[PDB]
């Protein structure tokens, strides 16, 4: 009863086929788990500059 | 007592003031390249800059 049932924007034939952006991971073909980015940004430096 | 004195004199100075934050201005001089099959237009390389 719904297009997209895991409610990413693919919907489950999308998942199912494999048919979409092919660099998504494998797992996420099954219409339960979210095609979905999960970003986060790391620190490594910081520049301290005396005006 | 009358008295008069007339001086004269000529100054010189030289100064030199400094932004510890903008110290200098850097240009670079670079050269893009492809290897790959495909030509790309409108190219843009994102540059990273790395001293130390
Ligand atoms: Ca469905």
């Amino acid at each position: 009863l719904e297009s997209n049932t895991a409610g990413d924007p693919y919907t489950d034939y999308e998942k199912a086929s494999g048919s979409f952006d092919k660099a998504i991971k494998t797992e996420a073909r099954d219409p339960l788990v979210a095609a979905y980015p999960i970003v986060g940004v790391g620190m490594e430096k910081l520049i301290i500059s005396t005006n | 007592s009358t008295a008069v004195q007339d001086s004269n004199g000529e100054s010189w100075n030289t100064g030199l003031s400094i932004n510890k934050g903008e110290s200098a201005y850097i240009n670079a001089n670079v050269r893009y390249y492809n290897t790959g099959t495909a030509p790309m237009y409108k190219v843009t390389p994102t540059t990273n800059l790395v001293l130390d």
